[PDB]
């Protein structure tokens, strides 16, 4: 009884997770190495800034 | 609710001693800070001395080094100044001031209402206010300037300038600290700008409530040195 | 009968979900990364050890003026430390010892704590008594608190070892909502950057990306192998990390539905505790069971760094919001800064 | 002739670099590492504190004496410098003693000794054990000659002038060597009965040899590297000039030995020190 | 080059870490426990003196044991927290021979975790007396649940306690022998079962509790001291 | 995704004989120490054998000692039970059950009740 109860609320979220709007892998990573590409400058860890302006030093 | 009530005030001859104490409630006394800040009657507020949390650091004035002595009873949660050769120039209304220390606290937030004490008969940082009494009216924004003798604004990015407000018959309240951040209990018309040595207190929007003397006190280094006082009075 | 059918069209459901992400599986992440320039190699240096926990830290995070931090230690303490000068701000004694999450409030009122007591305690920071009192206990959970994320002052999403996660309402104490469909303990909470939505890894394998104010669970990501005990936002909030005991860090976006890359080395044996993106989201940070902390670099899947400098397990990492510092806590009862 | 001289010196040499460089290692393991800054440690601190002051001063100064064949620092630096060998080799064997009784109690009384070894009463413990060394040789090397009136050690020689007097040398060898050495037997022979019962405990336990190596290599290294000066103090103590010169000087400088290899005996047997210690020698 | 108020902030700093070592003294002088076992073994009964915390002291030595209620059957996360504890009390229903095997694997899960692979367990086998009615009634077999007791005998070197008959005690060596197996499998010797049987009238697990823990810091000494 | 599919059960006399499979993917199965536990009715949960990651360390639970055999296949991603002379106490839903880390020897929680890395179970009925 519990199990089909909780069988039903599994497919009642596959169905609502079967319509849902997918865009392509490549979409996905241009819009990811844009957004790197796009804030690389403001990274410090990735361009390490001058010990004057890291409070860390 | 925090208070603090100071007692032992009293006509005291020259020369003599009198033990202020400071009976602390409503807050947690062992980690703050406390300050003895004076304020004679032809004066503004002038700072005695300042145990620290824990006892461990303590300064005083020049004016009262050697005489007095401030010391806390943590568990008795009392702050008491202990006065010796008392002289003319002590007679002044000693308020008792909690100051907590960390990043983003706000020292010197709650004062005591004040014991009043009466006497029969350099390197400071000089904390310069340009006027002393502004006329003003409600619903006219207001600007009180305050000057310092030293740059207030340290390595570290904090400009150590703290506003108060004095109004009369009152214990002072602490609107701006560290030049720029609102106090707890303050309202938003309350706004505070420098440049390190220039100092104003931008105030908009006034009301009946907001009248008194306001004081600009530096926290740069000890001793810390008040403002002249700048008084507010309707039209 | 009817739970055989069930199984079959969720096994149907399962099996076109699988083929949809195919379908939308043109070409992957490595393949469009592969013209870029690598990162080098990212030498992080231990610029503060934060010291004075006596036991091991479980979770550390930090403030949004990226300079306050909270770590939680299983000695009963909450430490707030003033990174920049090594400064205890607070110390918070926890009425249980057994705390596993920590969370920093954004305004700063507020530090959250929880773990085996199944509760979420609120610590006010800003009374006007001047020491830290609990302004709240959440005690809904009957499970361990694993992770907590403020969202405000008043609302806190809770993950939970009761296979579900919690939205709180710190004034009344209540879930306003319950976020129920994993199967195992959920070990990990990430809100998105517009907290619309959070993210959450559990012990079921799985990440789940839920709707805070509708309440459902949208998608849910599979891929990794064993136990996801870290989950961490793209900070687009377009895609997510997750750090998992199969020795692997794998990305997923929201919107294809599906993992991109796989952050997985030969030697890496041991399982991820913790992981965090840098605040281009290029560097990804990873816990590790093995004492250190890996920089992948998250776009080419390469090991961009190892951050060594930790005597015991890695527990919990945090990147500051203006992306100046990482600070690694971990079982040695330190707070390694590094940058 | 020249040959010798060399031998002796870079065996010397190398003997205080060893010695320097472990006892600065173990303050250094004890600095970097906060496993290792525990109550036991300070003890070790202690004893490399001693230690190093006999390999920075005792060793070269001694070896520059063999080798010069006088003493051509003066009579008051000959006397600061024997108060100061035998005050920290004293520091030395009191450091052990407070070492072995440390473990001695850890061993025989694990959990309440935790409430007992805490750094106030190590601190007593270090202080006491510096301050019995320094009571025990300081005033009485530095002050001899001016109880009994006269230094009848010559102005090339260096050695301690009440060495001749009997009854004071067999007091600060007793106090010095043969009593920690008993003491130090004892405790660690009670510490290897420790471990035996607690084996056989556990095996009545449960329903079923490195502790004997190394409680004798910590024990031998000790005897081995002081008990040839104790014995040849005694003997020339009523016999002048039965001690050969040689064997006495190789005597005197065996006792340094044990300062080169209390690292390895007591801080090495530590895992952590061995850890910090790799983790400091490739910097 | 500090200011005033940042020189104060290091002396509050100074003062939390002062707080912070008193309480690490503090919490440093009781010895965490952590209390496991299943639903029959009768773990809260061990000791006569979500998280059931006991607090109780031998010879002038606290203990703090602390039993998990308050989570699911999945442990394996949580049992994470107790990496530092002193020793694992794990209760044992020996008389339960159907669930024997149940609780042979989930001490071999604890001795074999990463992060309980340095722990010690002091192994409570509760309710022997249950055992030797067990035995001694002669209905329900060991035999049944354990293949390998068939051809087990008593060892030759070994003490019964006095007034046990021999198949209570070859019942108790066979359960012991069992967990000590496990126990000896692996670890290299860096951490110990101490096994011990246990009545629910039983009065001495206390007395059990911090002989073994003596033994724990005993070993933890040995180790520092290369005394193994 | 990580699915375990159990496989070969049925009904089966007393004494016979009954071989069951584990159809195992999303994971790689040579990494996992892999468990078959059975769930009879009205009882809990219970571990009857493991097999360890290389096949080498392999442990039953008593009451199938000499009579139950598991085995795996780490190329064909696949664990076996092969169950011979089946008494009528051996009625239960068998359910391929994986340790949930990898490289690891201890294994929690695979008899546990919601288990996530455990197969829906093949239904054994003697
Ligand atoms: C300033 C005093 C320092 N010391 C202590 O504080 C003792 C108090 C009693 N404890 S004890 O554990 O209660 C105990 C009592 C009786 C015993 N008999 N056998 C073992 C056993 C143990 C031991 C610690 C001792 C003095 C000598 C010494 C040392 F050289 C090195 C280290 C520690 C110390
Ligand atoms: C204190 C004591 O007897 O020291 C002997 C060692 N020596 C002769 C090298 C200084």
């Amino acid at each position: 009884t519990a199990s089909i109860a909780q069988a039903r609320k599994l497919v009642e979220q596959l169905k609502m997770e079967a319509n849902i709007d997918r865009i392509k892998v490549s979409k996905a990573a241009a819009d990811l190495m844009a957004y790197c590409e796009a804030h690389a400058k403001e990274d410090p860890l990735l361009t390490p800034v001058p010990a004057s302006e890291n409070p860390f030093r | 609710d925090v208070q603090l009530v100071e007692s032992g005030g009293g006509l005291v001859q020259p020369g003599g001693s009198r033990k202020l104490s400071c009976s602390a409630s409503g807050f947690a006394f062992s980690s703050f800070g406390m300050h003895w800040v004076r304020q004679a009657p032809e004066k503004g507020l002038e700072w005695v001395a300042y145990i620290s949390s824990g006892s461990g650091t303590i300064y005083y004035a020049d004016t009262v080094k050697g005489r007095f002595t401030i010391s806390r009873d943590d568990p008795k949660n009392t702050l008491f100044l202990q006065m010796t050769s008392l002289r003319s120039e002590d007679t002044a209304m000693y308020y008792c001031v909690r100051s907590i220390y960390y990043y983003g606290s706000s020292p010197f937030d709650f004062w005591g209402q004040g014991t009043t004490l009466t006497v029969s008969s350099g390197s400071d940082i000089v904390m310069t206010q340009a006027t002393s009494s502004v006329p003003v009216t409600p619903g006219e924004s207001v600007s009180i300037s305050c000057r310092s003798s030293k740059s207030l604004l340290h390595s570290n990015g904090n400009t150590y300038l703290y506003w108060f407000l004095q109004r009369p018959g009152q214990s002072p309240q602490l609107l701006i600290y560290r030049m720029s951040n609102l106090a707890s209990g303050v309202p938003d018309r309350f706004s505070g700008s420098g440049s390190g040595t220039a100092f104003t207190l931008t105030i908009s929007r006034l009301e009946a409530e907001d009248v008194g003397v306001y004081y600009c006190m530096q926290h740069l280094e000890y001793p810390l040195t008040f403002g002249a006082g700048t008084k507010l009075e309707l039209k | 009968s009817e739970l055989d059918q069930l199984r079959q069209e969720a096994e149907q459901l399962k099996n076109q979900i699988r083929d949809a992400r195919k379908a939308c599986a043109d070409a992957t992440l490595s393949q469009i990364t592969n013209n870029i320039d690598p990162v080098g190699r990212i030498q992080m240096r231990t610029r503060r050890t934060l010291r004075g926990h006596l036991a091991k830290i479980y979770a550390m995070h930090w403030g949004t003026d990226s300079r306050l931090l909270v770590s939680a230690s299983q000695d009963g303490k909450l430490i707030i430390w003033d990174s920049y000068t090594t400064n205890k701000v607070h110390a918070i004694p926890l009425r249980s010892s057994w705390v596993m999450t920590c969370a920093y409030a954004p305004s700063g009122n507020y530090v959250a704590c929880g773990g085996l007591d199944n509760i979420c305690s609120i610590y006010n920071l800003k009374t006007r008594e001047g020491n830290v009192r609990v302004s709240r206990e959440l005690a809904g959970h009957t499970g361990y608190l694993s992770c907590c994320r403020f969202l405000d002052d008043n609302q806190i999403v809770t993950s939970s070892g009761d296979t579900t996660c919690a939205l709180w309402d710190i004034e009344t104490g209540q879930q306003t909502t319950t976020f129920t469909g994993h199967t195992g303990d959920v070990m990990s909470l990430s809100l998105a950057p517009d907290t619309r939505l959070f993210v959450s890894g559990a012990c079921d394998a799985s990440a789940k990306l839920w709707d805070v104010r509708e309440g459902m669970c949208r998608q849910t990501f599979t891929g990794h192998e064993s136990d996801i005990n870290a989950i961490c936002f793209f900070p687009n909030g377009n895609a997510f990390a997750t750090g998992s005991d199969d020795a692997t860090c794998r990305l997923f976006d929201l919107r294809a539905d599906q993992e991109l890359m796989t952050y997985s080395h030969d030697n890496i044996i041991c399982g991820i505790t913790s992981v965090s993106f840098s605040k281009s989201g290029r560097l990804l940070l990873a816990g590790y069971d093995d004492f250190n902390c890996n920089v992948w670099d998250a776009l080419k899947a390469d090991r961009a760094g190892v951050l060594a400098g930790h005597d015991n397990r890695v527990s919990c990492l945090g990147v500051t919001d203006d992306g100046m510092a990482v600070a690694t806590g971990s079982w040695d009862s330190f707070l390694k800064i590094w940058n | 002739r020249l040959w010798e001289v060399i031998t002796i010196a870079a065996v010397t040499a190398v003997v205080s670099l060893i010695t320097i460089v472990g006892n600065v290692l173990v303050m250094i393991s004890f600095k970097v590492n906060s496993q290792l800054k525990t109550v036991n440690n300070y003890y070790l601190l202690s004893l490399a504190c001693a230690d190093l002051i006999i390999g920075i001063f005792s060793m070269n100064l001694y070896t520059t004496y063999i080798l010069m064949g006088r003493w051509a620092l003066g009579s008051l630096a000959c006397d600061l410098w024997l108060a100061l060998d035998y005050v920290a080799s004293n520091a030395s064997v009191m450091n052990l003693l407070v070492i072995s009784f440390d473990r001695y109690f850890s061993i025989t009384r694990p959990l309440t000794y935790r409430a007992k070894r805490t750094p106030k009463r190590a601190g007593i413990m270090i202080g006491l054990a510096w301050l019995i060394s320094f009571i025990l040789w300081a005033p009485a090397i530095l002050c001899w000659q001016y109880l009994v009136g006269k230094r009848t050690v010559p102005l090339d020689e260096c050695q301690i002038q009440f060495l001749s007097e009997p009854t004071i040398t067999f007091g600060t060898a007793i106090a010095a060597f043969y009593i920690p050495v008993s003491v130090m037997t004892i405790l660690y022979c009670r510490i290897y009965r420790e471990t035996e019962k607690r084996t056989k405990d556990l095996a009545d336990l449960q329903g079923s040899r490195k502790a004997a190596q190394t409680l004798s290599a910590i024990l031998l290294a000790f005897i081995i590297t002081w008990t040839p000066y104790n014995i040849m103090v005694l003997v020339s103590t009523f016999c002048d000039k039965c001690v050969p010169v040689t064997l006495w000087h190789l005597g005197y400088w065996l006792c340094y030995v044990n300062s080169t290899v209390n690292p390895i005996c007591y801080a090495l047997c530590n895992r952590t020190f061995r850890k910090t210690f790799k983790m400091l020698l490739l910097c | 080059t500090l200011s005033a108020e940042d020189k104060a902030a290091v002396e509050r700093s100074k003062m939390i870490d002062r707080n912070l070592r008193e309480d690490g003294e503090k919490a440093r002088r009781t010895l965490r426990l952590l209390l496991l076992g299943a639903d029959n073994s009768g773990k809260s009964t061990i000791v006569k003196q979500g998280i059931f915390e006991t607090k109780f002291q031998v010879d002038k030595v606290n203990f703090h044991m602390f039993d998990v209620g308050g989570q699911r059957d999945e442990r394996r996360k949580w049992i994470q927290c107790f990496n530092d504890v002193t020793a694992i009390i794990f209760v044992v229903d020996s008389s339960d021979y159907n669930r024997l095997q149940e609780a042979l694997n989930d001490f071999k899960s604890i001795w074999n975790n990463r992060w309980l692979r340095t722990i010690s367990v002091i192994l409570f086998l509760n309710k022997q007396d249950l055992l030797a009615e067990k035995v001694l009634a002669g209905k329900s077999k060991i035999e049944d649940y354990f293949p390998e007791f068939a051809r087990y005998t008593t060892p030759e070197d070994a003490t019964p306690e006095p007034g046990e008959d021999p198949r209570v005690t070859r019942a108790k060596y066979f359960i012991r022998k069992e967990f000590v197996d496990i126990s000896t499998a692996s670890g290299d010797g860096r951490h110990i079962c101490y096994p011990h049987f246990t009545c629910a009238v039983d009065t001495e697990n206390a007395r059990r509790i911090f002989n073994d823990c003596k033994d724990i810091i005993l070993q933890m000494n040995l180790r520092e001291y290369n005394l193994v | 995704q990580v699915q375990l599919q159990e496989s070969g059960g049925g009904l089966v006399q007393p004494g016979g004989s009954l071989r069951l499979s584990c159809a195992a993917s999303g994971f790689t199965f040579s990494n996992y120490k892999m468990n078959w536990v059975r769930q009879a009715p009205g009882k809990g949960l219970e571990w009857v054998s493991d097999i360890s990651q290389s096949g080498a360390s392999i442990s039953y639970t008593g009451s199938v000692k000499g009579r139950f055999t598991i085995s795996r296949d780490n190329a064909k991603n696949t664990l076996y039970l092969q169950m011979n002379s089946l008494k009528p106490e051996d009625t239960a839903v068998y359910y391929c059950a994986r340790c949930p880390a990898p490289f690891t020897r201890d294994c929690f929680d695979v008899t546990s009740t919601t288990y996530a890395y455990r197969g829906q179970g093949t239904q054994v009925t003697v």
